């Protein structure tokens, strides 16, 4: 019942600043310190710092102490990470985590990706990958969605608003020659269901506030 | 206090016993060394705390111990859902600082599985925009090494396709691959036969999927 949910990530120009939020619930916010940990793409975990909401003070790794601040607003059960003078090496997934027991992190947020870049945001174009079999073919069929020319990462792709889960593969994005990302999301289904079950691919790219729902139909 | 984690990655079959070691330079109390499991795209999950204590709901095939300067996470019977990257964490009481090991990726070794190949022509919607992307999908295979080669009117393509491989599946430990050939509307409309040819350790003969622009 304990939950930490983050928000705030996105695209930021170098030398700029950004503020991330961590909403805590399911426990008395004042009885547990809250920390931030980042993870560069492909690299490992790195501790940033933490705050004690009972007092309001914070510790920092010597790598970030001058540049980042951590505050907490106890009335909203929220912790905040203010990041200043951001550089390309600050591009990473940022997590909040609650400390409990002998100084372990027992509840983590989902992570929010921060990208430090001077390129402008680009919303994705969403195209169908029409199913391979006909409704009379007899086996399994593959169908999909192409999410082209967006920036920056990430996009969230789901199928039938998340009700369709088994057999779904959303591939890692690939940085194209143009400098924009592109990925595909496929699902395999029974051929017989092609004429009756609606298949919709929901794409959400926050940086550009794009929410597209693309229906995939045969032929 | 700098942690050193080993190995960087390992491959083991289902039912095998894996061990990961974090060597703590300096002296860390057994109470302040923990182990986390991170599945792809997810947040780290606490597996073991204070060297040897299992977290709630964590299967007891996980265990941990310390032998001097060295800490050890052990999975007694490896299972496919254990595919993850594992991190140790240490807390120092002098400075309140935390340090993480650099991580150990645990891949599952399984029997060879041949891919299922599908080909998707570009959509009319995308052609109305001036570009054409042909997609080739390899579904649920092992091992990961695969070769997808594009042929347009039997001519071999190069430098106009990008591919992408999923992480290992947590159910059946397979991979999937997506290869995208991109052309302009002009070039796409100037050719007729489009094929991807796949070679994989599980295929005795390469598999070809193709369509003809039109039908």
């Amino acid at each position: 019942e304990v939950q930490l949910v983050e928000s705030g990530g996105g695209l930021v120009q170098p030398g700029g600043s950004l503020r991330l939020s961590c909403a805590a619930s399911g426990y008395t916010f004042t009885e547990n310190t809250v920390h931030w940990v980042r993870q560069a793409p492909g690299k490992g975990l790195e501790w940033i710092g933490g705050i004690n909401p009972y007092y309001g003070g914070s510790i920092f790794s010597p790598k970030f102490k001058g540049r980042f601040t951590i505050s907490a607003d106890t009335s909203k059960n929220t912790a905040y990470l203010q990041m200043n003078s951001l550089r390309a090496e600050d591009t990473a997934v940022y997590y909040c985590a609650r400390r409990a027991g002998a100084y372990y992190f027992d509840y983590w947020g989902q992570g929010t990706l921060v990208t430090v870049s001077s390129a402008s945001t680009k919303g994705p174009s969403v195209f169908p990958l029409a199913p391979s079999s006909k409704s009379t073919s007899g086996g399994t069929a593959a169908l999909g969605c192409l999410v082209k020319d967006y920036f920056p990462e990430p996009v969230t792709v789901s199928w039938n608003s998340g009700a369709l889960t088994s057999g779904v593969h959303t591939f890692p994005a690939v940085l194209q020659s143009s400098g924009l990302y592109s990925l595909s999301s496929v699902v395999t289904v029974p051929s017989s269901s092609l004429g009756t079950q609606t298949y919709i691919c929901n794409v959400n790219h926050k940086p550009s506030n794009t929410k597209v729902d693309k229906k995939v139909e045969p032929k | 206090i700098q942690m050193t984690q080993s190995p960087s990655s390992l491959s083991a079959s289902v039912g095998d016993r894996v061990t990961i070691t974090c060597r703590a330079s300096s002296s860390v109390s057994s109470s302040y060394l923990h182990w986390y499991q991170q599945k792809p795209g997810k947040a780290p999950k606490l597996l073991i705390y204070s060297t040897s204590n299992l977290a709630s709901g964590v299967p007891s095939r996980f265990s941990g111990s310390r032998s001097g300067t060295d800490f050890t996470l052990t999975i007694s019977s490896l299972q496919p859902e254990d595919f993850a990257t594992y991190y140790c964490q240490q807390y120092s009481r002098r400075t309140s600082y935390r340090t993480f090991g650099q991580g150990t990726k645990v891949e599952i070794k399984r029997t060879v599985a041949a891919p299922s190949v599908f080909i998707f022509p570009p959509s009319d919607s995308q052609l109305k925009s001036g570009t054409a992307s042909v997609v080739c999908l390899l579904n649920n295979f092992y091992p990961r090494e695969a070769k997808v080669q594009w042929k347009v009117d039997n001519a071999l393509q190069s430098g106009n396709s990008q591919e992408s491989v999923t992480e290992q599946d947590s159910k059946d430990s397979t991979y999937s691959l997506s290869s995208t050939l991109t052309l302009s509307k002009a070039d796409y409309e100037k050719h007729k036969v489009y094929a991807c040819e796949v070679t994989h350790q599980g295929l005795s003969s390469p598999v070809t999927k193709s369509f003809n622009r039109g039908e």
